[PDB]
RNA sequence: AAACAUCUCAGUAUCGGGAGGAACAGAAAACGCAAUGUGAUGUCGUUAGUAACCGCGAGUGAACGCGAUACAGCCCAAACC
RNA sequence: ACUCGUACGGUCACUGAAUCCUGCCCAGUGCAGGUAUCUGAACACCUCGUACAAGAGGACGAAGGACCUGUCAACGGCGGG
RNA sequence: GCUUUACUGCAGGCUGUCGCUGAGGACUCUCACUCCGGGAGGAGGACACCGAUAGCCGGGCA
């Protein structure tokens, strides 16, 4: 039958309607008060953390992170720009807001690192995501054959490579194909122009 | 071009910032629980450096001591009221609604409980016109009817140091005293005497604006200078 | 200068002289899908947007004759060079 | 006054001296930071790509 | 580009953050010599200055495949406990 | 920042002690106010088109403009016959 | 370097629209949100702010 979880999951898709709806109109209001970056001791969305990697055991660590909603925040050129580079209100970063949550929370536990992270609402003027991060220096996970991958040295700062889940969707890497010339192996081997 | 003197302005350098260490008291009103008990002594009237103007120190039933915005006609010894209670007369603080109508009135509070914001300066007052159980419309010393909640608290007279505006500076060094009490660049120079690069008036080989010097609400800094939005200029008619 | 609704000469069609009526070439509407309206949107962006910021030409003194010629029996047109004419009308 | 020799007189003021850090007669006295290594204001040492010819 | 605005120089110079002895990538929601076909990923040779872009100007510019190098495939979430 | 400030304030400009004074001009430009009517973008809405979509048109119409007015110690003007 | 009713753009200001945003062509309310208040609570209130986009102005700047 169904699990338990897929209800979690399924309230999910419509964080707007029902029950959900209430309770993130609640929510919200604490948020709005809290941290940039705040632990927390259980995630929001249970189905989801598990679904990327979570577990209730020690070493597994938890946090939502608050994120300014838009484009850019630039200053405008104080030398010589042609046209074409004299633009600040269309300007965008190329890391998504989801990116950025990421690292706020990875810088703010310097000893842990990133696991994964999900979207939990947003707000008019910002977003909510809460990052998974993990301990890889405690024997409950460098014991753990399902996350002690993680605890190896070249995971060091993970997040600030782009080696998260997050990080390789935005470098556009999901597709093996058509598209990704430019892409894989790195943005970097293929000149930035991806 | 440079930036003009009023975009140097904003920057908030030394230069344009007010000499605050070398000011005496934040003028507000007192924060009271509620009743009206509380009553003060004059102990002595100071000279206001933000101001030009004097004020008036007070010592409180319940210890505190506070440099207040002192109205004409109070001096040391004489006893201030401050609460809903409060009687009425010069020098004492309390909301609009208990003060009588045709009444002079000063640091008159925009919010009640936010200390006072319109008529503080030398001389001026506010003058209380209506009551009601929603709205106490006062008179502000600029001639504009200001809709006001009658909670909102204000002190009784005429603000001190009335009349300095009637003798003239007469010289420059005068001038200079008073504005070094400021926060001012002084003194000013015509934007007509500068250069094209300085200023939207800038340049030519005679002084003169280069267009009209009435300017639009929308124009930018660095270019808002002159009659700004001007409804009209002139005298005539 | 004046000119005939219709007159005898060569159908390119029929290919034997016919009866044609004379028309003027009224223009047809554009649709916005063409490759070009295509470029002009993608290609548009901050700064000047290179051709697409260039802004239409003018007027030569005198335009050409641009007419459609109808062949009165198989009712297919056929184009002409044409010739500048300060003003043409037609007759009847 | 000249702006040369004559106002050269009045220089007898100390800002850049021998840095904790790095050696270099550099830390600004007055700012308490080495213009040289970055001390007091990098934790990191100061570098630049800048400081060298761009292929080398 | 014999001016110059898109374009080009160039995602270069330079700047911010960070890993390792190598990084990154990686076991198809692929390819699409369309197939009764190939079979994770880098890289090298080629495909090719080809397709594609472009005041359709000047310029810009891949991929599949192929021949090679080296080869290696697996773990969760959930169902049921 | 102004601002421990609040119109007897302080911001933006012009003229430049005193004395006697400071005429005419609102057409242009500027600023400001008003505006039946006209013009006026996008979203949503209606029609056509498309099993969808592109696209075409309609209705509505903000600021702004047209139009009217105020204003020269506002830019400036004060001729020929 | 400077100027402007040169060309092209870019900030900024004003204005419409969408999100935040809720209850019963004009209106009431309160629960988000904003502000005043030490607090209780007051004022304001689905607007403003902020995010996005559209039109106008735009040598302030390139
Ligand atoms: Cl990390
Ligand atoms: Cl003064
Ligand atoms: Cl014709
Ligand atoms: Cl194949
Ligand atoms: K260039
Ligand atoms: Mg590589
Ligand atoms: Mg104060
Ligand atoms: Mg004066
Ligand atoms: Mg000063
Ligand atoms: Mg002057
Ligand atoms: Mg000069
Ligand atoms: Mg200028
Ligand atoms: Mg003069
Ligand atoms: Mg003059
Ligand atoms: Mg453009
Ligand atoms: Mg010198
Ligand atoms: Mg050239
Ligand atoms: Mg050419
Ligand atoms: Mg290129
Ligand atoms: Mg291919
Ligand atoms: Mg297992
Ligand atoms: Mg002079
Ligand atoms: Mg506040
Ligand atoms: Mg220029
Ligand atoms: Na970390
Ligand atoms: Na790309
Ligand atoms: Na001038
Ligand atoms: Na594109
Ligand atoms: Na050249
Ligand atoms: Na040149
Ligand atoms: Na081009
Ligand atoms: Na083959
Ligand atoms: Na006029
Ligand atoms: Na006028």
């Amino acid at each position: 039958a169904r699990s338990a979880y897929s209800y979690i999951r399924d309230a999910w898709e419509n964080p707007g309607d029902g029950q959900l709806a209430e309770l993130q109109w609640q929510r919200q209001q604490e948020w709005r008060n809290e941290g940039a970056v705040e632990r927390i001791e259980r995630p929001t969305r249970l189905d989801k953390a598990r679904s990327q990697g979570y577990k209730a055991k020690q070493g597994v660590i938890v946090a939502r992170v608050s994120v300014r909603k838009g484009s850019a925040r630039k200053r405008r050129h104080k030398a010589g720009r042609r046209s074409k580079r004299q633009g600040v209100t269309r300007i965008t970063r190329r890391k998504d807001i989801q990116r950025v949550a990421e690292e706020r929370a990875s810088r703010t536990f310097p000893n842990l690192r990133v696991l994964n992270s999900y979207s939990v609402g947003q707000d008019g003027r910002q977003k909510w995501h809460e990052v998974i991060l993990i301990d890889p220096n405690h024997p409950a996970i460098q014991n753990d054959d399902d996350l002690s991958w993680i605890c190896a040295d070249d995971q060091a700062d993970r997040v600030f490579r782009g080696l998260t889940g997050a990080g390789r969707r935005n470098r556009g890497l999901s597709g093996k194909g058509k598209g990704s010339e430019k892409t894989r192996p790195s943005l970097r081997s293929n000149g930035g122009k991806a | 071009g440079r930036r003009i003197q009023g975009q140097r302005r904003g920057r908030g350098t030394s230069t344009f910032r007010a000499p605050s260490h070398r000011y005496k008291a934040d003028l507000e009103h007192r924060k009271v629980e509620d009743g009206d008990v509380i009553a003060g002594t004059v102990v002595d009237i100071e000279h206001d450096p933000a101001r030009s103007a004097p004020v008036a120190a007070v010592e409180f039933e319940d210890g505190d001591r506070r440099l207040i915005l002192a109205p004409e006609g109070v001096g040391v010894g004489d006893e201030l009221q401050v609460g809903v209670s409060a009687e009425i007369a010069p020098g004492n603080t309390l909301p609009l609604a208990e003060i009588p109508e045709g009444v002079p009135v000063c640091n008159v509070e925009s919010s009640p409980g936010d200390g006072g914001k319109f008529a503080r300066a030398s001389g001026v007052n506010a003058q209380l016109l209506t009551h009601d159980r929603n709205v106490a419309v006062v008179k502000l010393p600029s001639g504009e009817m200001k809709r006001l909640d009658p909670q909102c608290r204000a002190t009784i007279g005429v603000v001190a140091g009335g009349g300095r505006t009637d003798k003239p500076f007469v010289k420059a060094g005068n001038k200079h005293h008073k504005m070094k009490a400021r926060g001012t660049k002084w003194p000013n120079v015509r934007g007509v005497a500068m250069n094209a690069v300085d200023h939207p008036f800038g340049g030519g080989g005679r002084q003169h604006p280069g267009k009209p010097k009435s300017i639009s609400r929308n124009a930018p800094p660095g270019r808002k200078v002159g009659d700004i939005a001007s409804k009209r200029t002139g005298r005539g008619g | 200068m004046q000119m005939p609704r219709r007159f005898n000469t060569y159908c390119p069609h029929c290919n034997e002289h016919q009866e044609h009526e004379v028309e003027k070439v009224r223009s047809g509407r554009q649709t916005g899908m063409k490759w070009i309206d295509r470029q002009r949107e993608r290609n548009s962006g901050i700064g000047n947007d290179g051709k697409f910021s260039k802004v239409p030409g003018g007027d030569k003194p005198t335009k050409k004759t641009d007419l459609k010629y109808r062949c009165g029996e198989c009712g297919k047109a056929h184009l002409r060079e044409g010739w500048r004419a300060g003003r043409l009308e037609f007759q009847e | 006054t000249g702006a040369g020799t004559p106002s050269q007189g009045k220089k007898n003021t100390t800002t850049h001296t021998k840095c904790r850090r790095c050696g270099e007669k550099s830390y600004h006295t007055k700012k308490k930071v080495c213009s040289s290594c970055g001390f007091g204001k990098s934790a990191k040492r100061r570098d630049y790509e800048w400081q060298s010819k761009a292929g080398e």
